[PDB]
């Protein structure tokens, strides 16, 4: 029963490097090619470049050579996808996959990653100054969480009532 | 670099309708072509290979015809299920490319897959006010 | 000495290939080349009668078998003369062909040239089947692509 | 007892065809079919030597000429094998292929099967130039369409 | 060097019959199409249809088929367009044109067809006839504009 | 019905610059396509036939390139005799069907100049004649009434 476990949720500073993996159950990965994708929020999906196991063979998309570097342990059954120099353009969602040259069998379930640059503004300021921005914050986020809350709130009514209905 | 556009962008239509997405390419990709399927808050899933060739576990109401430069996906009767958005992908040549997706949702006329969905958006916005922290409190540690 | 022959796939779908026929003397044939474009297994790959391709494959007729015989694999007694079993696709989508047989000929009576090379959907089941369609066909399905075979340099 | 061919013409550009023989006994061949987008007036048409379609109608190779003569017209006794002259496009760009022809064959020696058909840019001079050329390949020009030669039912 | 002399400008009435031609010089007009098309003010070329003149035989657009009329005389040497209850629609240039069925060898220099409402207005008989006097001034007016604009496009020459 | 599709709609460009319209059938056309070039004020003229046939008395820098669905023109080094309008038609399917047109722009020879005028100047006087005549036309039926 196939299975592709990625990593779990980055969250990262400007610059920094990542390491993303993606274990696999069913398989042999040395059998397939390890793909990586890349999908930016609210838009479509872009090939990053995939791995042949048997021979740590690796084809890129040259948008990425660079940026992007993927490998694999073929005794731990396990690829990986390192990202550096991470800027705001990175923030996506990273899927790996496995299959032929011509079709992807296997797909995970897709790892996040979001990149945060204000810091050089701040940094003269007093320290009342940099406490009441950092205050100012809380107000706002529970506001937005609490949109999304009577958002998701409507959406159940319907159902809800569709279930004592039956 | 090959282009490969999807039309409609997006699409409404009811059940047991009969739907019909395009891919057209900027050159003959010789039908490597694959289509992927993306249902909301959901990893992509492979439909279809090699222009025509359901993939394992594929409903057969759901088909790929076409050649050279122009291809298409059809789903001959419309379940609910299958709102999403479809992506072509092209590995005739390197690098693969992408369709910029169709989306298709219901006209006309399942509780517990709204809460992952609700979560989700509610991370996005904590990681959002947790990068505009972040500056803020290296300016205090400083 | 030596006859040359040489064969290019097409058809519909994805598959492409070249095909190369060597034979010195009355020696056997060797068959050589690349096929791009298939799934990864193994492919029925069998000499058919006809170098018709007024209506793609379909108008290749049936496997070239002069002796009246049943469908066998390359190694069976019992076989169609066009019956060389299946080549075999890697993972990235090709099958390197190399294969030698002494029952097809680039002359006389068992001559392939003028006549239709067919690259299949599934594997050839060499004969060994639970049905008809097994002494035909081997169930081989479906025909990707195909070419005439033609006189070479 | 009667040998049946066809030929599938096919290029970058606008030209198709198929071109069927027959041969009764050791009769003639009668050549027949239709061509299409060409435009209005004669066009060389010519068995070449290989049926070798690797590199387009390029590999097709010369005029077929196993008695290395030149090349002229299809009543000309100095001309090669394969020289049939010229079909006639009208001004709906379609060409009505008739043909009868002795020293081409579908069998022995002089079997045109497994070689290559092509249809030319320009009218064949039958050899009658001013020129080296027109010894050669008659001035015909480009070659907008080929297939190779295959057994038919 | 062949020629297609076409009929001169047309100004018809709404619901008129007008029938334009197309004299060839030059070619033999039965080893050819005769094709015709449209081309209205600000746009673009439609294909109208077109006669083999050896038969008499007519391919159509269905857009058109009913409103136009494509005849030739093999004698004349002549190629005719037939358009039938003009509307607005169909104020264009048409040009006709010769060709094998995958080209046009040959183009004409195109006929321009105008097609035309008051009545509110018809006052007195003599209200009438001064509005229509004034219109020749006013006329030799514009072609003045022009005739000076073109001096001035000239004057560097 | 074939739709042909031509880009760019206009395109503007300068001396000796090496140009590029494209037109794209909605099907296979088997390379049944001919290019037409039409000047301001001028009948159109067949560039190029069956895709890349050159017309004759076609200048050399005039190319035509594609199959299948798509197709193109090509002028190599653009002089400035070439501003006009340029439609691809198609032939393969009834009823002939042609692109919108890409219009083209820039950024002995003094008498040719000068001769251009006439006909541009004695058109533009024609279009005022029947336009005054269309406005005759109701006052001269109100005064047979
Ligand atoms: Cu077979
Ligand atoms: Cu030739
Ligand atoms: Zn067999
Ligand atoms: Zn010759």
């Amino acid at each position: 029963e196939v299975q592709l476990q990625q990593s779990g949720a980055e969250l990262v500073r400007p610059g920094a490097l990542v390491k993303l993996s993606c274990k696999a159950s069913g398989f042999n990965i040395k059998d397939y090619y390890m793909y990586w994708v890349k999908q930016r929020p609210e838009q479509g999906l872009e090939w990053i470049g995939w791995i042949d196991p048997e021979n740590d063979n690796t084809i890129y998309d040259p948008k990425f050579q660079g940026k992007a570097s993927i490998s694999a342990d073929t005794s731990s059954n396990t690829a990986y996808l390192q990202l550096s120099s991470l800027t705001s353009e990175d923030t996506a969602v990273y899927y790996c996959g496995g299959g032929p040259l011509y079709a992807m069998d296997y797909w995970g379930q897709g790892t996040s990653v979001t990149v945060c640059s204000d810091y050089e503004f701040l940094k003269s300021w007093t320290v009342e100054d940099i406490q009441k921005r950092l205050l100012a914050l809380d107000p706002m986020m529970e506001q937005e969480i609490e949109e999304i809350r009577q958002k998701y709130q409507s959406k159940r009514q319907p159902i809800l009532d569709a279930i004592e209905a039956k | 670099d090959i282009k490969m556009t999807q039309s409609p962008s997006s699409m409404y239509a009811s059940l047991g309708e009969r739907v019909t997405i395009t891919c057209k390419a900027s050159q003959d990709i010789k039908s490597y072509l694959s289509w992927y399927q993306q249902k909301p808050w959901k990893s992509p899933k492979t439909l279809i290979y090699y222009a025509t060739r359901l993939a394992d576990g594929v409903p057969s109401r759901f088909s790929g015809s076409g050649s050279g430069q122009d291809y298409s996906l059809t789903i001959s009767s419309l379940e609910s299920d299958d709102t999403a958005t479809y992506y072509c992908l092209q590995h005739r040549e390197r690098p693969l490319t992408v369709g910029a997706g169709t989306k298709l949702e219901l006209k006309g006329s399942r509780l517990l897959a709204l809460d992952p969905m609700m979560e989700q958006e509610i991370e996005e916005i904590r990681q959002k006010y947790q990068c505009k922290r972040q500056p803020i409190l290296d300016a205090i540690e400083a | 000495m030596e006859m040359k022959a040489v064969c290019v796939l097409k058809g519909q779908g994805p598959v492409e290939g070249t095909i190369h026929f060597v034979q010195k003397g009355s020696g056997p044939v060797v068959v050589s080349g690349t096929i791009t474009g298939l799934t990864k297994g193994e492919h029925g790959f069998h000499v058919h009668q006809f170098g018709d391709n007024t209506q793609g494959c379909t108008s290749a007729g049936p496997h070239f078998n002069p002796l009246s015989k049943k469908h066998g694999g390359p190694k069976d007694q019992e076989r169609h003369v066009g019956d060389l079993g299946n080549v075999t696709a890697g993972k990235d989508g090709v099958a390197i062909v190399s294969i030698e047989d002494s029952l097809i000929a680039l002359s006389g009576d068992y001559s392939i040239i003028g006549r239709t090379m067919v690259v299949h959907e599934k594997r050839d089941d060499l004969g060994k089947g639970d049905n008809e369609e097994s002494t035909q066909t081997g169930n081989a399905g479906s025909r990707l692509a195909c070419g005439v075979i033609g006189i070479a340099q």
